[PDB]
Formats: structure tokens, sequence, C-alpha cells
RNA sequence: UCUGGUGACUAUAGCAAGGAGGUCACACCUGUUCCCAUGCCGAACACAGAAGUUAAGCUCCUUAGCGUCGAUGGUAGUCGAACUUACGUUCCGCUAGAGUAGAACGUUGCCAGGC
RNA sequence: UUGGCACCUCGAUGUCGGCUCAUCGCAUCCUGGGGCUGUAGUCGGUCCCAAGGGUUGGGCUGUUCGCCCAUUAAAGCGGUA
RNA sequence: CUGGGGCGGUCGCCUCCUAAAAGGUAACGGAGGCGCUCAAAGGUUCCCUCAGAAUGGUUGGAAAUCAUUCAUAGAGUGUAAA
RNA sequence: UAUUGGAGGUAGAGCACUGUUUGGACGAGGGGCCGGUUACCGAAUUCAGACAAACUCCGAAUGCCAAUUAAUUUAACUUGGGAGUCAGAACAUGGGUGAUAAGGUCCGUGUUCGAAAGGGAAACAGCCCAGACCACCAGCUAAGGUCCCAAAAUAUAUGUUAAGUGGAAAAGGAUGUGGCGUUGCCCAGACAACUAGGAUGUUGGCUUAGAAGCAGCCAUCAUUUAAAGAGUGCGUAAUAGCUCACUAGUCGAGUGACACUGCGCCGAAAAUGUACCGGGGCUAAACAUAUUACCGAAGCUGUGGAUUGUCCUUUGGA
């Protein structure tokens, strides 16, 4: 339960989206109560262990730049055909 | 060519060009016709009339500003400063 | 899963078979699925065909549910005549599929005999097709 | 900000609930003789009166059950382009609907008595 | 094949059967090679390789076709205005 | 007019969709109406709000009328549709 | 075109309305009966699902109308004289019709041909690139290309195919091959045939044509045992049962499965002569991803020359 992120920045097109989507990692955002709207990306596999060691619910470490935030999925992104994680929501409790 | 089979759905009317007839922002003189509908899909504001046919023509000389209501009913104005 | 029992406008403009699913891409009902990975119709009868198989094969073991349904009628011509003089009369009932609508669902069976069943209903089915189960995690 | 008119805003303004309060304003109330009064009631409407009482309407305060509003991120779609004949692919702008966090039990103008 | 379209031909591209002459494909009718079989061999059925050659004479209809009478190892299916 | 003529159908007006969110837009394309009616179903002034649903009952074909809280108009608007 | 302001309900979504629909709750009406009970069946009411040209609580992109207005361009309107046109075509894209048929037909929106030569597409009005005033034995490029036919790379780097794939199909079929994960097993030694044992009370029970791994209910008990099943299993007249449940040991390294992909394979038969690369031919002269050259037009430059227009007068040059 100690996933750790990197920080996206402005105007990331289809393209820079799509690929990184190709590769083993995964957009997602980080917003709630103790933070603000704080866009992310994580990797997949990682986050795929952590959830099925938490399951659905987990009080999550998460790593942005130096500051690790309790944080749960509020909810999630899947692509049925290509099976591939698409965008992750997340909610901090604090 | 085929023969006896026939269709009963081949007529129509004439369209008849409502719609607007104005924009935002132009001077238009008094009586100009603004919006050709049926029943209210905009109704008159101030200096605006309402048609037998609910036509919407100026009251007066001016500019033309569409604008909202309520929740979900539009009106139309005409100003007269130009 | 055949024909509406009514519709208001009996002959009607043929579907768009171009883009996405819509909708019910997951498995919500049963615990495994069937889905389409290519873009078809549905004949009314192609389904007909798919659910006997499968109830039929599993000796009326666990529950089936069929997600599509043949909504949009469609019309054939009468034969040898020129084109002109109206529409045709309605030959069939369909229901367009996209890639990623699910199709069947099965539950109350074991994985393997769901499989199998699945598999003996994509043959008498027009699109390739994809076993998969209720999604988690 | 009280209190009552009046009107300006997309219900962030509403419904339901609980709880106050009648500061002389507000409704409740006594009656029909008085103009009037109702296809059919002093019901209402109108009217003369103010002995009863806040219980309800009203007012104020709570609460998000309920209502509405509602991002960011994204996805669908698509303008232009380049491939292409594929139920297509790529790039670049624009960018929903749904959903999630959340806002929210109003803001406000003039007037008259208030304090 | 029955059609759909109306693109060349109406200052004319003779249209159906038969006769003479063929020529080419093979999804092969016989003949040659095989796998088989619910093939003991003769029997048949099925599928594969095979187009070199061969693939009748009559009765009835203008008939193509089809039926019938005798045979043959077989009496093949089509293209060619 | 006509997916060649012929036969059948059609021909003017209104509404809807096809029609690609201004307008316009064709086919022997998909659906329907018109050749009227109203001395009030017109003008104006003042009043009033509906269908259905249950908690239902003298009738109760069920629901006639009557009662009561919700009814966003789910009703009505002379007629087709918007 | 940039910036504001606005009308409208398409694409997409959604089920709030009209409907169309799949499962699950929940009480109940005519009615199974004696008003009945219970099943249900016609709905009421919910929860989760979906579908729509003529459904919409919503709602783009773009088009359109106009502006206090900018910036770049050069048309625009009015009146009069003269006409030709009312058979269109194909491609691309949004739709109807047909059969998500046609080199079909009817609309919308481009482009081109018509009325357009030139280069590419073998040849080939409509495709791609590009508009020919007239020379020139000058130069640069676009689409397409660079082994020979035939001007230019038998270029460079890194990978992919083995089918002449490239250089016509499909559902399906496959230990063809390359990549990226995921994975359960393995020196305690999984996986092979590891030639090592293979049967017991016992078909016990229904024992069925008698049938003791076969016509069918299996009740399928512990192990003689490193490894064992009222027999993994080939059988059907009972049956004759070795081997991949299973490993010490022949001996010693590996070996099931899963995804998601890149390229091939099969499916694949037609009529004069190869005849589905234009020919030769090609294992790169195919494909993918980069990089650098060069060829290539009547495009665009260079020089000379007409002929008109608008400017400077440089009455000459632009
Ligand atoms: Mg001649």
């Amino acid at each position: 339960a100690s996933l750790k992120s990197i920080i996206r920045q402005g105007k990331q097109t289809r393209s820079d989206l799509k690929q990184l989507r190709k590769s083993g990692k995964v957009p997602a955002v980080v917003y709630g109560y103790g933070t603000k709207n704080v866009s992310v990306k994580v990797d997949e596999v990682e986050f795929i262990k952590v959830i099925r060691e938490v399951g659905r619910n987990g009080v999550i470490e998460l790593g942005v730049g130096s500051k690790t935030i309790k944080v749960m999925v509020a909810d999630y992104q899947f692509d049925p055909l290509k099976n591939q994680i698409t965008h992750i929501d997340f909610l901090a409790i604090n | 060519k085929k023969g006896v089979s026939s269709t009963k759905n081949g007529r129509d009317s004439e369209s008849k060009r409502l719609g607007a007839k104005r924009a935002d922002g132009q001077f238009v003189t008094g009586g100009s016709i603004l919006y050709r509908q049926r029943g209210t899909k905009i109704y008159p504001g101030e200096n605006v009339g309402r048609g037998g046919d609910d036509t919407l023509f100026a009251k007066i000389d001016g500019v033309v500003k569409f604008e909202r209501k309520g929740r979900d009913k539009k009106q139309v104005s005409v100003y007269a400063v130009a | 899963m055949l024909l509406p029992k009514r519709v208001k406008y009996r002959r009607q403009h043929r579907p768009k078979t171009t883009g996405r699913s819509k909708g019910g891409n997951y498995v919500t009902f049963g615990e495994f699925g069937l889905q389409a990975t290519t873009t078809s119709w549905i004949t009314s009868r192609q389904i007909e065909s798919a659910r006997i198989a499968m109830t039929r094969y599993m000796k009326r073991g666990g529950k089936v549910w069929i997600k599509i349904f043949p909504h949009t009628p469609y019309t054939k011509k009468p034969l040898e005549v020129r084109m002109g003089a109206g529409k045709g009369a309605v030959e069939g009932w369909i229901a367009v599929v996209k890639p990623g609508r699910i199709l069947f669902e099965v539950a109350g069976v074991s994985e393997e005999v769901a499989r199998e069943a699945l598999r003996l209903a994509s043959h008498k089915l027009p699109v390739k097709t994809k076993f998969v189960k209720r999604e988690e995690l």
C-alpha cells in the first residue's frame, strides 16, 4: 500500500496520452479533503498488485513529490477489449 | 418499370422560411422581423411585439439582443441608442 | 428473444454499423460472458440458434441471460422486381452489435462448461467473439 | 441584520423534517344589518367589528434526507491534415453526455416604520 | 440460370433449335494411381491425384430439355456473341 | 410523371421525418390530413385550474356522480401533425 | 482570419417524456376455488440492464447570422446592350432507395473531368501532383521513384518474413516463426518413452445380453506401497491392460500453461496463351523504423522575346 506516482504536466495531447497508455503506465488524478486537484500517472502493474493486496478499498500511501498521501480509489476506467486500465480517480481521507 | 406496386405517401408541403432573421448587434429598423416561429420559441421583450402568426417584430429602431427569461425560455429586446 | 411485440413505425432506416458499443460492455447478471470484436447484424434467428445450443448443452443446468435483443426490422423487396415503386416488406428483425458489446451471460455452472457452451454458441454466430469473466478488482 | 411591502436574479433560491417566535406590523378570529356576495355556501368575495389565540398559514433558526447546481481528469464525437479501402489508422486544435470530488437550507435593490 | 442496372451498338451487332467444323477449362462420365470404409475378393459408397485419349444408334416433339427402346468402359458438366 | 412503354398509382394545398443543430434540399422515400367548422369555439372585463392514482365508498359494469392528499401537467386546446 | 455576441437540437450520449425491451425484488385484482385461499396471470411499485429517422432531462465539432471593432487582401453592387446553359460524369465524404448489390438510382458537401495540356498510376476523361504566352542541347523540385528494360542509392543503421509473402477473399483450422509481459513448476529435482510396479478383499451395492476401465445408478473403503485408482485408460461378444496419476533410478538440465501483439501458412476451382510483379528478374531489388543523397513536370527559378493592364516618369524602367 505504498504506491508511487509521477506528476503530469499541462496540455498532454492525444498522442502523448495514447503513448503513455501504451507503455506500462496509466494516467490518474487525485482530489478531496487535504489536497488540491493534482494530475499524476502511475505504473499499471504496481497499481494492480496494490489493489489485489488491499482490495476495493484501502487507505493507500501514494507517492507524489516527497509527500505521501493517505488515499483511496473513488472510482476507475477500463478497456474491455485489449484489456488495459484507462484512468484512476483518487480521493484523500487523511 | 415495375407494374402495379404503389405507395400511399408521396406528399409534403412547402417549407416556411422560419427561424432567425436578424442577429445580435445589427441595427434593425422598426418592423423588422427577428424570428418567425410557431407557438413561442422566443417571447417578445422590450420594444418587441407578437404578430398574429407568432411572428416577432421590433417596435422601434435600434439594436437587437437575444437573452434568457427564466430557466427554459428566451425573449428578445430592442434598444434605441445608435 | 425473437421479435418486438409491436413497433410504432414498421419500415425503418437501416442502422449505423460504424463505431463502438454504446453500452452493455460488462457482465452484470451472470458470471462469465461473451463479447464481440467485430460488428455485424444479429437477425433474431442466429441468437435463437445460439441460446438453444448453449441451453441444451448445459443439460438444463445453470442460468442464461441473452443481452442482445433484436429490435430493428429489415426489409427485402419481392423477387424479380425492378427498382422503385416503394419500399419492401419486413423480412426479419435485427439488433446491430459493436466490438465490446456483451452478448450472452451465464452463471451457476463451472468455468470450463461455460467456456465450452459459449464456444459452441460462437460458431452459430456471425461475429468474432471473446470469452470474458465478471470484471472485478 | 431584524419587520412589512415591493422587484432583480438559471431551484446554490425549491421540498421535507425538527425547533423557536408572535413586539403590535402579520394571519387567526365575532357576526351578516349595512354595498356586495356566490349556475351552487359570510366558503371565498365583500363588509362592520377585535373580545379569543399562536395553533396553523407567515417569519426566523438548524439539517443536505430530498431538490438543484457541479468542476479537474478523462472518454465519445468532430474541424483541418496525412495515410488509406479498412465496419479504418495517425497527427493537430476544439471538446461533450454520463459519472466522481464538491457548492448549496440564497444573494439583493428602493421604500416605510425599526434597533 | 431467373433477374437488377441501362454503360457500346437503333445512318441495322440476324435471336431459337438442327447440320459441318471444332477449340478450351476441370468442379472427371470411362480409363490410370492412391487413402479409406459399417471394404473378406467380385461388390458398391466416400475422398484425393489426375484433362492424354475416349465419351453410341434410334422412337416422340421445331424444340433445348426431358421421357422411352436397345447398347457401351463410359454414354461428363460448362465457356466460346 | 414513369428506373423503356403499357397496367396500376399520382398531380393543388397543410404537418412531420429523411434534411447532415441558420435557411434551403430529391426519389413511384417513410407517415398523416384539407377542399371545412364557430353568432360563440369571435372581442373585452372579472373569476377558476387539470388527467390519473390510492388511503373508498349510496351506485360500485372496474372507474358513472360524490370525498381527500399528491398530482408539471402525465389533462384540455373544434380538427392532421408539429 | 483573429476576437466578442447569438439562433438552432445533428454526431455523441442519456432514459426524465412517447414508446421498445432483459433479469431480480415486492404486495395485490378477475381467477385456480367456495369474496375467496395458492399458483399465477393483467397491471401497480421498485433495483439492475439495454434499443430508436419520425424519443429527448442533455448536447458538441463545425457551419450560419451580425458586430464597438482590428490585421491582410481586392473585389462588390446598380442600370443598360449581347448571350449560352435546363442530357451531366466519376472519386471522397453525410444520408435516403437497393441487398451496409452495381461503373445503380436520388439528394447534400468538396474536388476534378466536362472546358486541362504536363509528370506519376503499364496502357487508362473523372485518382495523385500540377494549370501550357513563345524560345533555350540551363538550373531546382511535387506526386512517384533509384538492379536492368528506364534518369537516379545494388545508400547507411537496426530489426521482421521464407511464403515468391510481397504481387486478390472470408468464417474457421494449425508444435510456422519473432516480440512483450504474466505465470506453476524444477538440483529436495516437476516435463519426456524416463520400459520400474502396476493388482489386492472387490462390481462392494443397482450388477445390467452372462458383461469384474462399456449397454447403466457408479456408495467409487485403507493401501501390497519411494509413486497407485471398488483402476489415469485403448476396448463394448466376460475380456486379454503395458503407458502420459508417479519419481528415486536410463540420468540431470529445465518444463505445463496464460495473455496482448509483429510477420507469414491453410481455407483458394474456369474456360484462345504464361496471364492476380508491365517484362526480366528479386532473398532483398520484400517489409518496418530512422537518417542522408540523388532523379523526376509544360510547377517554380535563369537568360532572350511577344502582347495587354496598373505604377513611376527611371516617357524609361518597374
Ligand atoms: Mg454503319
